[PDB]
């Protein structure tokens, strides 16, 4: 349900009486993708400053996504309207809040988070993968910035960022839970007061096949990630890309089901226990995406074998995927989409993301209907289009001495 | 041995080094081959010339003196000197 208030801001809510808890959040787009190297991380710092304010019994949290930012006030259902007003105030007084703020503590916290994503091997691997894939454009910047640039941020830069991006045309009030939509819209209307402005142009980005290797021999495993230019939220192949990823699905060697998981790659990789774990993903941005897998290999002598087998299984995408695999992938993608949209916080985040980045959010029934329509030939056409003999982007962190050079993995993408 | 296989080539613990590269299909092949093969090749030849020239000059000077003396010996005016040897 949508209502465009005065000021032109749009309130989008997905209310459902079965919801356990309610949530409402103001998202103003312009994540890290809107920043540049000197002022990177300013969006996350500003959202943290805004979300650090008094909660009045709610739960304020920052979003800090790649392409959009926002503050979400989770709260029990009956309190939702109050939370509404809260966030409205938090954004009507955004410039005042930032001006009166001593950023030292907030910059310390943001640098701590930035180091955290630089220590969690998967976070580091995917951050480096995105940075190298879209290198040369703002999309390559971290969501939370780097520990070098954060310390160089000041209040004035945050004020400039807010003035540019916290505008009516570039903001949305998302909500979910069990409440009357009209009450929330009325409560926000009387309290939301943000400056006028045109939607900032979303900076371009183009995928560049590359490889980055942060080889740290002291780590216990090899954390690699290999991907290709995927599908952004706009593309009609969005759900098709998700299905293609799910055909290979996840895997964890020590999970009980490890010996029984459907994907052929999983059965291939227990014969010599090539890989400890992996997961295929289709990350989707506003107009571009990254489709691939992340993997952690315990045995440092089998990185090449895992990459070889995984890319061979990708080759299988455009030729020999059977109806069983496609049906399984469709069912698993539908279940995953439903899972992602259970928590009211997650539903609010998804509503904000879709409304900001694509303008319209497809209901879950529409997504199910669109996934059900996928035939095996559709998946194979997508595999030919986007996977078969296409440039790859590679990332690795530790014990990747066995990870062969770019040419070997790239040429694995087109052999039968 | 002093060189294992890919997992452990015998390199010391290596850390803090990041390697970047781009796909061959995304990179221009033979960018400055025309300019490089001339200027850089001339630079390399300039650097390595003396080491090949001084030994070559010495050896070829010895060879030239020997050859010229041999030619001189087997001539009507070299007959006496050939006989003395």
């Amino acid at each position: 349900k949508y209502t465009t208030l005065s000021n032109g801001v749009t309130v989008a809510t997905e209310t459902n009486p079965a919801a356990k808890t309610s949530s409402v959040g103001l998202f103003f787009g312009a994540g890290s993708r809107s920043e540049h190297s000197h002022s990177n991380g300013i969006s996350a710092l500003t959202t943290n400053v805004l979300a650090s304010q008094s909660a009045k019994g709610s739960l304020l949290t920052a979003k800090n996504d790649r392409e959009f930012n926002g503050i979400i006030a989770q709260t029990t259902n009956d309190n939702i309207t109050e939370a509404g007003k809260l966030i409205a105030s938090i954004a009507s007084n955004a410039v005042d809040i930032v001006e009166k703020t001593d950023l030292t503590k907030h910059k310390q916290y943001l640098s701590a988070q930035a180091s955290a994503v630089e220590a969690d091997p998967k976070s580091k691997v995917l951050s480096h993968l995105y940075s190298s894939a879209f290198q040369g454009y703002s999309l390559a910047l971290p969501t939370l910035g780097t520990t070098e640039s954060v310390e160089n941020l000041e209040n004035q830069d945050s004020l400039r960022h807010l003035a540019k991006h916290l505008v009516n045309n570039n903001t949305v009030i998302a909500a979910s839970g069990n409440f009357d939509h009209d009450k929330l819209a009325d409560a926000i209307e009387a309290n939301l007061k943000i400056a006028e402005g045109v939607k900032p142009e979303i900076k371009p980005a183009s995928f560049l096949g590359s490889e980055v290797r942060m080889r740290d021999d002291t780590l216990p495993k090899a954390y690699i990630s290999i991907a290709v230019h995927g599908e952004g939220l706009n593309s009609p192949n969005y759900y098709l890309a998700k299905v293609a990823a799910a055909i290979y699905g996840d895997f964890y060697l020590h999970s009980t089901i490890a010996k029984f998981t459907s994907p052929k790659l999983a059965s291939i990789v227990q014969e010599y226990n090539i890989v400890e774990s992996y997961n295929h993903y289709s990350k989707s941005f506003s107009d571009t995406g990254i489709w691939g897998y992340y993997a952690e290999i315990a045995d440092k002598f089998t990185v090449d074998d895992f990459t070889h087998f995984s890319l061979k299984e990708w080759n299988r995408l455009s030729i020999s995927i059977s109806e069983a695999e496609v049906a399984r992938a469709k069912a698993q993608v539908k279940t995953a989409l439903a899972k992602e949209l259970a928590n009211s916080f997650a539903v609010t985040s998804d509503i904000a993301e879709k409304v900001l980045l694509v303008g319209h959010r497809q209901s879950l029934r529409e997504a199910f209907e669109k996934i059900d329509a996928i035939k095996v030939n559709d998946v194979k056409e997508w595999g030919k289009s986007k996977v078969w003999d296409r440039d790859i982007v590679i990332s690795g962190t530790g014990l990747i001495e066995d990870l062969l050079d770019y040419n070997r993995n790239r040429n694995e993408m087109a052999m039968m | 041995t002093y060189m294992g296989w890919w997992g452990s080539l015998g390199s010391p613990k290596q850390k803090y080094i990041t390697q970047y590269t781009i796909s061959p299909y995304a990179a221009k092949p033979l960018k400055g081959a025309a300019y490089n093969a001339v200027f850089n090749t001339f630079r390399r030849t300039k650097n390595q010339f003396l080491y090949v020239a001084i030994p070559f000059v010495v050896v070829w000077s010895i060879w030239t003196r020997a050859r010229d003396y041999n030619e001189y010996l087997y001539t009507k005016e070299g007959r006496e000197e050939l006989e003395r040897v």
